[PDB]
Formats: structure tokens, C-alpha cells, sequence
């Protein structure tokens, strides 16, 4: 499943670099190896894919992500987000390691809210639906 | 003290009890008509089914079966059936079973012996011709070990049902006068040999409509009797009930709802016996307290459709969603104004062959 | 499949909302699918307000209760380009 | 052991079958014919199959049907024509034989 | 019309072979009562227990004979008729072959 889901956010980065600075040619003229830590359980899975092609982009463009800025999510294949599941557990794990700033499909705007305030003190949400928010989000 | 044991489980057996049924129509539309709404099919089968033991003298057996998405209700006709009827019930699963000993009990010899379930079930009730519900066809445990499902049809086939035995009590029982019934989501996964024997009878999903006359009258109440109130002190309005089915819940059968409602009343019932309100009354402005914001709301993800994406409905295995399609390039096209290879194209999304 | 490769193609959006289901011949001949009455509900949640059958199956979905069918606006077809010209243009 | 023609299973079943099944829904002939076109009808659209199961199966459910009309129901002798027929077992399902013409 | 030559009475094997529901199981049990022979279906499909064609050691617990013993048992003949089923289908496994059986 973590197969498809790495081909469907690939084939989107391979998109969205067409689609957004076509001189780059790194997607579809290169090699890749990529490599995600075991640990998510098999139907969360889905859930890093969010990630994936923003690892992509960074090395596409070369340019450093953000720091600190944990996120996760589940691509489309077209540009759209979906919710994923078992948030406040990943919220409070993102507490633990630093994170000042996250980024939530908005469809589960819901769950981050019934969280103790204590427990959202001192972190940044960025709630979208759409990838492309992301993209803005992360790099400039 | 073995023997004993034995003899005991062999005396309970009724030999010919046979628990008299009701026959005239009348009182078995009344009974069926007030138990659940709609699914009118079944009530039509079972209707001519009485209208045909009625004709030819004697008592009779058959064999059903029903599927459908789950929560439809289909263990709840069951029951429905077996007081319309006038037959004792029994439910009996046997999802993922494995033990063909279990439903043929052991040889008596076995250290700790004891009759396969049914012999339990004629022992308990009492009658020749209960109306045992094998549940779960679909998900038998299907083994190299031996499989049950094909022990079934010693069970279950019209001709080889006669003379039915069982390893504890080797005499053969005749179960031709049982009424089985049997209830798999899907149809299809029921091992062949066996889906040949039973009729296929089919229950249905929902319109979103239904549910609202559905859980104004057959399913507040129960959950209203098990969680000890009365409606003295916590109605309901139908409008809530609208905004919940709509919103907090897409599923096509009704036991998601059921998990609201049931939420809703127990909520309420901690109200009352130490809370405020000596009477809750459950209002629109009121629920998102109770249950809390809405989980569902925006049904169909898309809605302009960026092109290249379509719709598709799907007879999924439990009930049906519109699932879409998508596709998108991935590479650039012009690689070469003369370029002739094919477009070859990749599939995704667990494709079977 | 192939709307969506269709749209894909020329490019331009498929007509809103405008669910449909079916199953194609290799020579745009369409075949019965199974089934339909779940189909129908499912779509009936999701406000589809279109639907397209195949001609074939004309017949289950009238056996269903007047009270479900309300509102919707089907268009049965048996050759493909009929559904074709029921979408995009 | 072969197939059956389309005009075959008719004579089958107008002797073989019907009353097997007549006296399995517990019926006598009095009440229950069936006369020839209506099985012709049923053999050529609801079933489809070189074995004569399928309609086997038809006929059964009529026959019952019948039943249902007579222990309760108003006519004391049902009397199946074709133009009954779709009232008791419903609509066509197979029709356009032969996909592509 | 052999058997009425070479005296006594003999067995023999035979096979049918047809698209379901051709009537085939009908005719088994009419020849039955027309030679007069008892009948006795015993469906093997997709059985792989040669131990059911051949019951058990009587040494385990619980061994019983396999099923033709009690077919022998049953009919009360030493020469019925019997029907194996579906041999098509035999379940043709690791865990002893059927098929040799
Ligand atoms: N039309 C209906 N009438 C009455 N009860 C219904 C109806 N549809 C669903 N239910 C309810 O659905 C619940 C579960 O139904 P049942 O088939 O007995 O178990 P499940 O559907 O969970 O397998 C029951 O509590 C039952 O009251
Ligand atoms: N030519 C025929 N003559 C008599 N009965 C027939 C004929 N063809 C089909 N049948 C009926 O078909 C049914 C099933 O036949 P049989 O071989 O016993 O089971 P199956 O065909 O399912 O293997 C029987 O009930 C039988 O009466």
C-alpha cells in the first residue's frame, strides 16, 4: 500500500514540477532512492504520504525545507488532501520532539480542537485542503 | 458418570414435540407489519412460504438465506419471524468456525464430550422445529483441516438432512421440519456446493429519507428502554434526528446511527439522575454539546471536478459509495515533437488482474 | 475509465455532478451491470443529480420504490458515444 | 448427456416438471394452469441456460405465488396468461439476445 | 440385455458428462428402481480426506468406517447402485491424494 501511495505522490510531484517550473527536469531524468523508517502501522500508512513529496521537492529544487515544520496528510493524486486518523497521539509525539508549527488536512480540523489547551500552547496549525497551500507553507 | 451424562443428553431430545404454529395470515401481517418497517420483499417470501404450509397438511422446513450491507436489520427479522411464525429461536454463529466437531459434537469416548451445538439447542428449545439462524455463511472458517462448511450440507441439504447424526449420540436425528436460515454480506465468497441449496432472498440498503421513519419509532424506543428512561424525561425531536443522519454518520445501513442515538440517551440519562435538567430535551442548538462538533461534512471531496477526474459508483462489499477516478500525466509530453512510443499507461489503486 | 481519459484529453471539466457507471465492449457497445439498486442509494447520498445506466438494466431500476427515484434525471444508454454526448457538451 | 433445445424444454416442462412442482406447493391441477404460451414465454426471456434449473426455478415461484393467492387471496382457481404473467413473477430480464445486431 | 446372457448379475462402471442441471442425478435414481437396484448418492467434490473413502485405523480414537461401509450397511445389498458425485472437483491435495484412492 506504502507502494502505490509512494507512486501516486510521485507521479503528483512529477506533475507538479511541469506544472510549476518546467526547466527542472531532476523528477523524470533521475534515479531516486527514497527510504521511510518502519514504525506507522499498515492502515495509518497512507498517513506520511503527505510528507513523501515534499522529501521529493526538497531535494528536486535543492532548497532546504523549513525547520521544524512536522506535517502530515494524504495525497490525491490531483492536488487534494484527505484526512487521516489517530491525530491527538501524533500531536502530543510532535510536542515531545520541538515542533513549533504543524500542518492538518483541514477536514480534521475537528479532533485538533477537542485537545486540551495546554496541549496546543505554543504549537503553529496550518489546516488546508488543496496541496498547493503546502507548497507555500514550507519553502518561501 | 459418563453414560449418565449421556443418557441425560439423549432424553432432553423431543421426538416429535412439534411447537404449533399460527397459520391464518391476518395475525402474520399484524406480527410483521409492527416489528420492522419496509424490506417488503422478505415479508412477501416469508408471507407466501405460510401460505404454502398452510395448503400441503403438515409442518415444513425450508432454507433462506439473506445479504446485504450490514446493520440492515437482518438478525432483527430473524426474530421477528420466529414469534410470527410461532417457532422458538435460536441464534447460532458460526463466522470463522473451524471445529466440525462443534457442529457435530465428539465421539462421546472424548475425554469431556459433549453434543454439537444443535443437540444444545434441542435441549433448550424444546421443539423439533425451531427456527435455528446459521449466521455469518460467508465468513466460515474455510481450512485445510477439514472443512466445516462442507460438513454443513450433511446440516443443510433437503435429501441428506433426513437422517442427520452426530458423533455424540450416534442415533440420526431428523431436523427436515427446521426452518434455516442463513445471512452473509456478500453472496458471492459462500463456498459453491453449498450456494446452489439455499434461496436468495435480498435485503436492501436505505434512502437517507428512510432512516428518519425508521429511528423515530423502532429505534429511539429501544435504545430509550436500555438506557432506563422514559419519555418523561428525554424526547427527541425528529429534527435532530434529520441533522445527525445527514451529517455524523455515512453509512448505508443504520448501526451507525444507532451508535449516536445510543450515545445521545446515556448522555442525557447522566443529565437527569445528578445533572440539571429533571427533564433533557435534546435540541439542534443543543447536540453539538452532547456529541460534540460534527466529524462529516463535505460530502463528494470534489465538486468542480478538475478535469480528469470522474465519478463512478461501486458495489462495494458492504453497501455502495461513490468512490471517483483519477489520472494524470507523468512525464512531459512533448519529449519529442516526432516522438512514437505509446502512451503507455500504468494502472494503480490494488488493481486485480 | 475512459470519460476520464476522455477528459483528460480534450482537457475541459465533465459536466457537474453527473455520476455514472457502466461496462465497455472494446467497440463501444455497453454491457448490464449488477447490482443497481445499492448503486442508486449510494448516489442518491452524495446529491448526484444525473445518473447514467446501462439500457439493459432499464428494468431493475424501476422495480425501485417511486419514493427513492424521486429527484433524479437518469439517461439509460447501450452504445457508448450516447453517454458522451451526455456529459461533456 | 446433451443440452435442450428452446422448443425442447417446453415439452419437458409441461409434463416433468409442472406437476412435480405442483404437488410440492401442495396443490391440485384444479386451480393452477399453466397454459402452454406463458412457459414458451418464460423459456425464451427468464433463463437463459442449457440446463432446465433456471426455469425450474421460475416455475416453482409461480406455482407458490398461486398459493398465496388461493389460502387468502380472492381467486379460488388462479389461472396464469401472459399477460398476468408480470404481475406474479415480474419484469423481463433478458431481451436484447444476440448484443450487437 | 447382457446380463440377462452370462447368468448372474454384474457390475459395471459408467460415466456421464453434461452442462448442470441436465437431469443427470434423475435419471441415476430412475435406474435404480428400474433395475431395481438400491440406490445410494455419496457426493466426493472437493473432498481431500481419503480417510472419509476409507475411514480410520479403529486404532485412533474415534475411527469410524469409511462411508461405503455404510452405504453396504444401509441398502442392505451387496449390489446397489452407487452414485459418486462431482468427481471433477475431487480436492486433489498434499494430504493424501483422492485420486489414487
Ligand atoms: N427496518 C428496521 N426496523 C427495525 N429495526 C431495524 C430496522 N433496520 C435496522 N434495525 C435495527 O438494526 C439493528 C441491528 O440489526 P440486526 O440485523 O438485528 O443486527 P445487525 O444489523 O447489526 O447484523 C437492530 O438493533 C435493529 O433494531
Ligand atoms: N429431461 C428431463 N426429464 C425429467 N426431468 C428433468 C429433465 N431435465 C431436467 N430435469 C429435472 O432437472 C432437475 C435436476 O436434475 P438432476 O440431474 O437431478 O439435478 P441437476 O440437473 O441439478 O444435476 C431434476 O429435478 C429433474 O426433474
Amino acid at each position: 500500500v506504502m507502494k502505490e501511495s509512494a507512486r501516486i505522490a510521485y507521479t503528483f510531484a512529477r506533475a507538479f514540477l511541469m506544472q510549476h517550473a518546467p526547466a527542472n527536469d531532476y523528477l523524470v531524468t533521475s534515479h531516486i532512492h527514497l527510504h521511510v523508517p518502519e514504525g506507522a502501522t499498515p492502515k495509518d500508512g497512507p498517513s506520511a504520504g503527505c510528507t513523501i513529496v515534499t522529501a521529493l521537492l526538497s531535494l528536486a529544487m535543492g532548497r532546504p525545507v523549513r525547520q521544524n515544520l512536522a506535517m502530515t496528510g494524504e495525497v490525491s493524486l490531483t492536488g487534494k488532501i484527505l484526512p487521516v486518523g489517530g491525530i491527538k497521539e501524533k500531536t502530543i509525539a510532535a510536542k515531545r520532539a520541538g515542533v513549533t508549527c504543524i500542518v492538518l488536512p483541514a477536514e480534521n480540523k475537528k479532533d485538533f480542537y477537542d485537545l486540551a489547551a495546554f496541549i496546543t500552547e505554543g504549537l503553529e496549525v496550518h489546516f488546508v485542503e488543496h496541496y498547493r497551500e503546502i507548497f507555500d507553507i514550507a519553502f518561501p | 458418570n459418563v453414560t449418565r451424562n449421556y443418557l441425560d443428553w439423549l432424553t432432553s431430545i423431543p421426538w416429535g414435540k412439534y411447537s404449533n404454529e399460527n397459520l391464518d395470515l391476518a395475525r402474520a401481517q399484524a406480527v410483521l407489519e409492527e416489528d420492522h418497517y419496509g424490506m417488503e420483499d422478505v415479508k412477501k417470501r416469508i408471507l407466501e412460504f405460510i401460505a404454502v404450509s398452510q395448503l400441503r397438511g403438515s409442518t415444513q422446513g425450508k432454507i433462506l438465506c439473506f445479504y446485504g450491507p450490514p446493520g440492515v436489520g437482518k438478525t432483527s427479522i430473524a426474530r421477528s419471524i420466529a414469534r410470527a411464525l410461532n417457532r422458538e429461536y435460536f441464534r447460532f454463529s458460526v463466522g470463522g468456525m473451524t471445529d466440525v466437531a462443534e457442529i457435530k459434537g465428539h465421539r462421546r469416548t472424548y475425554v469431556g464430550a459433549m453434543p454439537g451445538k444443535i443437540i444444545q439447542c434441542l435441549k433448550k428449545t424444546k421443539t423439533e422445529n425451531p427456527l435455528i439462524l446459521i449466521d455469518e455463511v460467508d465468513k466460515i472458517g474455510r481450512g485445510y483441516q477439514g472443512d466445516p462448511s462442507s460438513a454443513l450440507l450433511e446440516l443443510l441439504d433437503p435429501e441428506q438432512n433426513a437422517n442427520f447424526l452426530d458423533h455424540y449420540l450416534d442415533v440420526p436425528v431428523d431436523l427436515s421440519k427446521v426452518l434455516f436460515i442463513c445471512t452473509a454480506n456478500v453472496t458471492d465468497t459462500i463456498p459453491e456446493p453449498l450456494r446452489d441449496r439455499m434461496e436468495m432472498i435480498n435485503v436492501s440498503g436505505y434512502v437517507a429519507q428512510e432512516k428518519l421513519a425508521i429511528a423515530e419509532r423502532y429505534l429511539v424506543p429501544q435504545a430509550r428502554a436500555l438506557c432506563g428512561l422514559d419519555e418523561s424525561k428525554a424526547k427527541l425531536s425528529s429534527d435532530v434526528l434529520t441533522l445527525l443522519i445527514k451529517q455524523y454518520c455515512r453509512e448505508s445501513g443504520v448501526r451507525n446511527l444507532q451508535k449516536q442515538v445510543e450515545k445521545v440517551l446515556r448522555k442525557s440519562a447522566y443529565k437527569i439522575v445528578s445533572g440539571e435538567a429533571e427533564s433533557v430535551e435534546v435540541t439542534p442548538e443543543n447536540l453539538q454539546d452532547f456529541v460534540g462538533k460534527p466529524v462529516f461534512t463535505v460530502e463528494r471531496m470534489y465538486d468542480v471536478t478538475p478535469p480528469g477526474v470522474v465519478m463512478g459508483l461501486a458495489w462495494t462489499a458492504m453497501g455502495g459509495s461513490t468512490l471517483f477516478v483519477e489520472t494524470s500525466l507523468r512525464r512531459p509530453q512533448d519529449k519529442d515533437a516526432k516522438g512514437d512510443k505509446d502512451g503507455s499507461l500504468e494502472v494503480t489503486g490494488q488493481l486485480g488482474e
